[PDB]
RNA sequence: CUACCCUUGGUCAGGUUGAAGUUCAGGUAACACUGAAUGGAGGACCGAACCGACUUACGUUGAAAAGUGAGCGGAUGAACU
RNA sequence: UGAGUAGCGAAAGACGGGUGAGAAUCCCGUCCACCGAUUGACUAAGGUUUCCAGAGGAAGGCUCGUCCGCUCUGGGUUAGUCGGGUCCUAAGCUGAGGCCGACAGGCGUAGGCGAUGGAUAACAGGUUGAUAUUCCUGUACCACCUAUAAUCGUAUCGAUGGGGGGACGCAGUAGGAUAGGCGAAGCGUGCGAUUGGAUUGCACGUCUAAGCAGUAAGGCUGUCCGGUAGCUGAGCUGUGAUGGGGAGAAGACCUUCGAGUCGUUGAUUUCACACUGCCGAGAAAAGCCUCUAGAUAGAAAAUAGGUGCCCGUACCGCAAACCGACACAGGUAGUCAAGAUGAGAAUUCUAAGGUGAGCGAGCGAACUCUCGUUAAGGAACUCGGCAAAAUGACCCCGUAACUUCGGGAGAAGGGGUGCUCUUUAGGGUUAACGCCCAGAAGAGCCGCAGUGAAUAGGCCCAAGCGACUGUUUAUCAAAAACACAGGUCUCUGCUAAACCGUAAGGUGAUGUAUAGGGGCUGACGCCUGCCCAGU
RNA sequence: UCCUAAGGUAGCGAAAUUCCUUGUCGGGUAAGUUCCGACCCGCACGAAAGGCGUAACGAUUUGGGCACUGUCUCAACGAGA
RNA sequence: UGAUAUUGAAAUUCGGCUUUCUAACCCGCACCACUUAUCGUGGUGGGAGACAGUGUCAGGCGGGCAGUUUGA
């Protein structure tokens, strides 16, 4: 049986990366909500 | 010039192909080659807008000139070549200057042709000439609509149209569909009819042969669900049920007219299609 | 993950059947009928890898939230990856 | 509480000697067993120190544990050439100025980014507890820099411009070569048990890049550049590279040292999209060559030295370390592919190389599960011949109704099959001798049984539905349901109809009525009648 | 004679349609509510939500034979977990 | 589909129905330039032309989509 999560370094950085969220206006609001809460890592 | 197969196996049984007896050279020209990637009926947004497209064999684009504009230069046809983009064959001509290009090959043409202006040469096959210097009753193809744009009408296989009387500024042309319209007299035209007349007599034979041409299967609306097609679904096989058949998008598609394209052209369309 | 598509790559032990055409001897004003060799077509045939999941048994606080045994289907194509 | 109850996750182990408080479980030795188109050897993704050495036994390991992928303390990844960047571009993404839009923003030209592709200089051995095309030995190549010579000087450099090349599909034989394979006797060390043998029985039978030649076969012929009326490329082999390395083994004891490297045969799925055929007609750009615009001044012969950066490199990698909550019968691209037996990567037993599966000892009850046989009957079982049994490979003989002439067909139904000797024209390979693959016939021996094991269709007479190959409810329905080639109706003169946004901008289509969208029907054969009140 | 806009033609028929029904008569069985061939009295077949046929093809659905056997009369014994 | 603004100038004919003309508006029509591209802007030529396109107001069609009723 084949599972639903196959790891990938490039696909994880090209969709949820820091530069990916800093290119859109709605993604810029995601980094702000995590700074307000105080998370350790912002984009991953 | 129609090749017929023997029923060796099923599928191959009632098949039919062409003979390709008119083609001379098999390898194309390297200078007039352009890439042509597939779209599969998908928009610039990435969404499917035209159904039943997708797949097929790889192809390349061969630059064909439809303007046919030269000042009295002679060209001799070299070979008739195959074109996977159109249903008609193409011909490679060589001018006296030393230039090569592809034109649509008419029916029965191997002799040299001249890209002629008014009264430059005789009315022969494959000669580009304005509609003012063509006598009444002469059949033509690959005619322009707007001057300098290029040939648009009558480009399919075995297509042609003749010239009726003139009215000073416009001429009268009876198209292949039977429709009659006026065309400006400063538009070019090629004398003769285009070949490949036996292109429509071909039987595909099996489903896999239509697949590698770029065609995907068609599902009937009667075997869909009530949220997919207006013909919906009922218990067992059911008739249309509606007072009129419907398109998948909810518009009557059996008899209703959809003439809304250009309102300026109704001045020039004399009689409808036959 | 899955469904369709786009661009660029890779994979398919081994056997069998013998279409078109060409050649050739006969056959005819002529077209072309016959035989012989040649030819190697096909969503063709048998069958491993590969990909599927038809019948049955076992399992069912399972080895596994969909599996394993015994057979079974496609296997140069509308194939699989 | 259930209860000292279920379970302890596919499988062969036995003994002797060690260590230690404590051993069926850790170490070493021997015998036995399992895999071997793989349980072996390399690699991409992914994981991220699980790799190595000396110590430890609280927790973790479905038992034990002195052991560990666990704990503690110190260590271990070396590149001008191997992969990625200082090189080129597919899809796609992004886009100065622009077009559009209540805002946010959307689209898009020039230009960029982006390999799974194209281009691009290194190969043999040695060595450590852990690294090797990287370190050390031996012989090479490449880009650049400077200093000296042949020789100069209309020599020379040319672009981001022109042109050529790069440059591409599928199937199918035939042929050249080569790797590995097998046999006879190179050399090496054994030569004897339990009855007879000394014509004995084992094991070796190598060596790369670069540069010197000659080579199966293939293509092609006579802006000064491109267009108009012998010239390139090419597997392989020979010599040197090598008075060196590796080497079955022996004589003495990073110790010295010295040992053979032949011919025969059969041969690839590796080395040519080369060559013929076919229709569905098979990216792009750069490097590389050449032409002139433009630069008006060097060495493309040679000598001698010198210079050459950044990232990855440990370990697992069909698995106990990856994805599945686990040390989980599941899932994971590519490469290497031995002997006998065979058409074969099938089947059985083995090689190189691995492993013995992280609970055991007894007993040989009912019952359940996986296997074997069974007298006399042979579907009397059951909703149903469900499940089992039987048929099975190769060479011969023979073969019906029906038919779209292809088929039906491996129709049905039958025979032959081991071992020994004799006689005997034939295939290839070499001057022969030899080696390899084979065919007729005849005369005998043996057993209940000769493709003695494993591997491999049951068939036949009728009817219903769908023509056929194909597709479908991942995880209770694979079918008569969908698709399909064919038929028909209707819309669409090109800024086409249609669709998305219902704006710019796109698909349709770089197409043009022998074309494109939508409804219905569904190969082929014979046919498709009546009605326009109503909608 | 009444009626409408016209009144089911070619084919096929107790059918994947027939309620009455296990219709009636043949064939197959020692015995057949299923199966095959006809009949037509079609509740409620019918001509492109096509009618009637048809070789090749099917892990499709039905009826009947030949081999074959622990399916069954009716069970017994042995090996491993 | 009509009325009205963008929207002008002439001539037939009972303020309108018409026919012509060019200057607005339009051209996924050629040519030239910025520009090593033609997306765009601006020129020179053709076609079309007071129509089309667009704004406001009005009538019709509209299970294509949406909100809800269907008694005891």
């Amino acid at each position: 049986v084949k599972r639903t999560y196959q790891p990938n370094k490039r696909k994880h950085s090209k969709v949820h990366g820091f530069r990916k969220r800093m290119s859109t206006k709605n993604g810029r609001k995601v980094l702000a909500r995590r700074r307000r809460k105080g998370r350790k890592v912002l984009s991953a | 010039a129609i090749k017929k197969y023997k029923p060796i196996t099923n599928g191959r049984r009632n098949m039919t192909s062409l003979d390709f007896a008119e083609i001379t050279k098999t390898t194309p020209e390297k200078s007039l080659l352009k890439p042509l990637p597939k779209k599969a009926g998908r928009n610039n947004q990435g969404k499917l807008t035209v159904r039943h497209h997708g797949g097929g064999h790889k192809r390349q684009y061969r630059v064909i000139d439809f303007k046919r504009n030269k000042d009295g230069i002679n060209a001799k046809v070299d070979s008739i070549q195959y074109d996977p983009n159109r249903s008609a064959n193409i011909a490679l001509v060589v001018y006296a200057d030393g230039e090569k290009r592809y034109i649509i090959a008419p029916k029965g043409l191997e002799v040299g042709q001249i890209v002629e202006s008014g009264a430059e040469a005789d009315i022969k096959v494959g000669n580009a000439l304005p509609l003012q210097n063509i006598p009444v009753g002469t059949v033509v193809h690959n005619i322009e609509l707007k001057p300098g744009k290029g040939g648009q009408i009558a480009r399919s296989a075995g297509a042609s149209a003749q010239v009726l009387g003139k009215e000073g500024k416009y001429v009268l042309i009876r198209l292949r569909s039977g429709e009659v319209r006026m065309i400006l007299s400063t538009c070019r035209a090629t004398i003769g009819q285009v070949g490949n007349l036996q292109h429509e007599l071909v039987n595909v034979g099996k489903a896999g042969r239509s697949r590698w041409k770029g065609i995907r299967p068609t599902v009937r609306g009667s075997v869909m669900n009530p949220n997919d097609h207006p013909h919906g679904g009922g218990e067992g096989r059911a008739p249309i049920g509606r007072p009129s058949p419907m398109s998948p998008w909810g518009k009557p598609t059996l008899g209703k007219k959809t003439r809304r394209g250009k309102k300026s052209s109704d001045k020039l369309i004399v009689r409808g299609r036959k």
